[PDB]
RNA sequence: ACCCACUCCCGACCCGGGGAGGUAGUGACGAAAAAUAACAAUACAGGACUCUUUCGAGGCCCUGUAAUUGGAAUGAGUCCACUUUAAAUCCUUUAACGAGGAUCCAUUGGAGGGCAAGUCUGGUGCCAGCAGCCGCGGUAAUUCCAGCUCCAAUAGCGUAUAUUAAAGUUGCUGCAGUUAAAAAGCUCGUAGUUGGAUCUUGGGAGCGGCCGUCCCCUGCUCGGCGCCGGCCCGAAGCGUUUACUUUGAAAAAA
RNA sequence: GUUUUCGGAACUGAGGCCAUGAUUAAGAGGGACGGCCGGGGGCAUUCGUAUUGCGCCGCUAGAGGUGAAAUUCUUGGACCGGCGCAAGACGGACCAGAGCGAAAGCAUUUGCCAAGAAUGUUUUCAUUAAUCAAGAACGAAAGUCGGAGGUUCGAAGACGAUCAGAUACCGUCGUAGUUCCGACCAUAAACGAUGCCGACCGGCGAUGCGGCGGCGUUAUUCCCAUGACCCGCCGGGCAGCUUCCGGGAAACCAAAGUCUUUGGGUUCCGGGGGGAGUAUGGUUGCAAAGCUGAAACUUAAAGGAAUUGACGGAAGGGCACCACC
């Protein structure tokens, strides 16, 4: 602190109050703009409907094709490219399927090789994509 | 300008002892400096000093050992209950085995250990070890 | 450090330890006061009185010789000025500068030094109103200032 | 030097130092028994006069003001008086 | 879903009524305890000892592993009865059954580094995919897809998101500002904030072995330890004003 | 039937009594005083070459310009040489790690005008102070509006070269502008990239201002006292060197130290890189623009200091008939 007056409580509090806005992690949480522009509307997960299956070219170094899924969210009507996890799990996603969709892990930031894809597909037609991959549940059709 | 005269004093005899001086002039003088020094003397940290009387504020000349590791002021003079005096000596002294917070009580300017047995809190002036 | 300069000067007057009067000084406190009255009547300030006294009449400090100081000797009898000498001299300087700056609008340095002097005045005015040696109704205005010589 | 007798400055050291910075504050001025040879009376003049000290019953003008110590006019003598 | 039996409430009311409330049902929100084996005989191996250069001998002593074998165990469940309770349930108690692959079968995530644990084998070949980050994948992949193996937590374990610590990366404690982000071009200036020194000390009373712990260093209307109008003292009321510190009152439970 | 003492409260006259009442004068601050000091500021006055133009006189064909040329000027006499005249810029050398100023800034002479730090002080006031939301003054250059002037230089533009191109670097012209006056504008790597005030903690020799002291030499010579040197000290300033004070990531800093042994006062201000000083709203401006100022989104770095290497169309040294002489 740069005012050690005994009667300086408000300058020290009112400075700190003003300088907390220059923090990212604070400015984000304490404005509507981060919580509005969030496609999930501040929710953890979100059910949406697959409208196409999309190949996304991996980043500069490594070079695969990352199989993601273009999603119309129910609650918002908003557009999302959400990644599909492990080997050969895009074979489990028929078009126009209700998929439960979570974040990727970095609180709405793009992960690894996948440019501007912040989401993974968790369940497809209310059946878990780990259970389909392990073959425990069979896809109800 | 000069505002905390006890700050100028304790920083000047701290500077001087770090340099290894046998004595140090502290060239404004207050009654609060003189009480603080007498407390540091009773615990043998500084040597028997001397207050030079001009007809303005005095000058003091303080004989030093090499016992005073650091003296220092707490500015501003925060109010200390007997509750809080553990948390000060917790964060402001180098151990429980030695070092003394000086704090001006109503009873008088004195160490934290006498402020316990007299059972009087007050305003923290400084500290030394 | 000075008020309106970067100057860190140390040209101070340094009184001696012994407040006790010297031996040689034969003038009693009353004849010093009588001579202070004679200087005040001629039209001198407590600053100018004190100088003239210590030079020609070997009286170091009037406070040391008498009990009291020169303005309080002027003030007791009523030879003291209505508004203090130091606030008089700043108002005197401000009227001098402002007169120079009537026909010298180019002189931007003068204009800046005027604002520094104006600030010295307002600053002293504010002090003397706390000590009620000026009226609370008083305020130095530069248009009213030329009447205050 | 670490060890200095701060309480006992040797008078060579004290008179060297700035008047304000002396262990006890002490001026560098003094009063003079200035006498002119034309007149009878000894006037007391301040060393750093800063005025024109005149002969009362004019035989001369004694001192003239400068930066520091005033110039005592050629002809005049001075004793420095003390207590 | 069952019930006014508990808790209380309402009424003219010891008597009626109460989806308030209670009791079950669903319930891995979460919290507590806590099974999934223990013990011996053997093959074996490591470690005490007489002894031997080395081997080897003995096991009186230990300790560990083999779907080796052997009985003794006790509850998951099944289930009469009592108890429980408004009536039941669950729990507790207790006849009888109830275990060798004890199949009465523990998962969840990992095993390049951070980060505990394979440079094993088969597949793929910058593909598929993994990968919080750094990175792995183009023909000896410690990272993908599997097998064996090993590690971690364990009836739980992973994931997404908010949030706390870690963050001394919001800094009052406690950050920074020459060059990493950062000192207004410069000065004046009002509220804000901060503000020099200085105003009581010596001893009286008493104890322990020169030093320690105590009582005292304001004054003027009403009565009790007493006295020949007042002396010593008890109880009111005025007594620079505040912060501060110490004590006291008072401050719902949960 | 009363006015009184008595209690009790207001208005007010004299005396005594109080030891009758004012702490000190900050290595805080203001103000006065003194002799200085400075490219401090303003107004005026004055000078100096030089440049360009003009006139006159002389003699001659080139001159300018460039790495090389060309454009341009030029037998209607350019360039050059001599005497003048006019205008407008600018103040060389002296000129410094020198001074002054709040910063921007400030250099011919002389005068006037107010101003200012520093020192000197046994002068005065006596806490008047430090820093600062609001508000305010000044604020390089460019740029804007209305006048005046237009020497040089020269954004745009016209050419002439170079070039692959060359709307550029080079060259010749050249409008706005550069200059002065009045009004804006308020920004610069406006930099010491270092807020202001205060205290303390090393050494050294310098320099500038004032003061104080000390052998000697020189001038006003006729002593003085003043200048000029000389040798010290003190304060204040711009600096420098040096040191394991200490700090720091280091480079480096007597401050950027006196910080985990963390608290002298106070203002502004930063929070990974971009997006962006952008959009938007307000506000100031004639305009150009300035002040305040996000978000989505994007990203694993961007950056600082130092080390080693490679590299250079940098500097120096060295070798070799696979280099030269």
């Amino acid at each position: 602190g740069k005012c050690r007056g005994l009667r300086t409580a408000r300058k020290l509090r009112s400075h700190r109050r003003d300088q907390k806005w220059h923090d990212k992690q604070y400015k984000k949480a304490h404005l509507g703009t981060a919580l509005k522009a969030n496609p999930f509307g501040g929710a953890s997960h979100a059910k949406g409907i697959v409208l196409e299956k999309v190949g996304v070219e991996a980043k500069q170094p490594n070079s695969a094709i990352r199989k993601c899924v273009r999603v119309q969210l129910i609650k918002n009507g908003k557009k999302i490219t959400a990644f599909v996890p492990n080997d050969g799990c895009l074979n489990f996603i028929e078009e126009n399927d209700e998929v439960l969709v979570a974040g990727f892990g970095r609180k709405g930031h793009a992960v690894g090789d996948i440019p501007g894809v912040r989401f993974k597909v968790v369940k497809v037609a209310n059946v878990s994509l780990l259970a389909l991959y392990k073959g425990k549940k069979e896809r109800p059709r | 300008v000069r505002m905390n005269v006890l700050a100028d004093a304790l920083k000047s005899i701290n500077n001087a002892e770090k340099r290894g001086k046998r004595q140090v002039l502290i060239r404004p003088c207050s009654k609060v400096i003189v009480r603080f020094l007498t407390v540091m003397m009773k615990h043998g940290y500084i040597g028997e000093f001397e207050i030079i009387d001009d007809h303005r504020a005095g000058k003091i000349v303080v004989n030093l050992t090499g016992r005073l590791n650091k003296c220092g002021v707490i500015s501003p003079r925060f109010d200390v209950q007997l509750k809080d005096l553990e948390k000060w000596q917790n964060n402001l002294l180098p151990s429980r085995q030695f070092g003394f917070i000086v704090l001006t009580t109503s009873a008088g300017i004195m160490d934290h250990e006498e402020a316990r047995r007299k059972h009087t809190g007050g305003k923290i002036l400084g500290f030394f070890f | 450090g000075r008020m309106h300069a970067p100057g860190k000067g140390l040209s101070q007057s340094a009184l001696p330890y012994r407040r006790s009067v010297p031996t040689w000084l034969k003038l009693t406190s009353d004849d010093v006061k009588e001579q202070i009255y004679k200087l005040a009547k001629k039209g001198l300030t407590p600053s100018q009185i004190g100088v003239i006294l210590r030079d020609s009449h070997g009286v170091a400090q009037v406070r040391f010789v008498t009990g009291n100081k020169i303005l309080r000797i002027l003030k007791s009898k009523g030879l003291a000025p209505d508004l203090p000498e130091d606030l008089y001299h700043l108002i005197k300087k401000a009227v001098a500068v402002r007169k120079h700056l009537e026909r010298n609008r180019k002189d931007k340095d003068a204009k800046f030094r005027l604002i520094l002097i104006e600030s010295r005045i307002h600053r002293l005015a504010r002090y003397y109103k706390t000590k009620r040696v000026l009226p609370p109704n008083w305020k130095y205005e530069s248009s009213t200032a030329s009447a205050l010589v | 030097p670490l060890a200095k007798d701060l309480l006992h400055p040797s008078p060579e050291e004290e008179k060297r130092k700035h008047k304000k910075k002396r262990l006890v504050q002490s001026p560098n001025s003094y009063f003079m028994d200035v006498k002119c040879p034309g007149c009878y009376k000894i006037t007391t003049v301040f060393s750093h006069a800063q005025t024109v000290v005149l002969c009362v019953g004019c035989s001369t003008v004694l001192c003239q003001p400068t930066g520091g110590k005033a110039r005592l006019t050629e002809g005049c003598s001075f004793r420095r008086k003390q207590h």
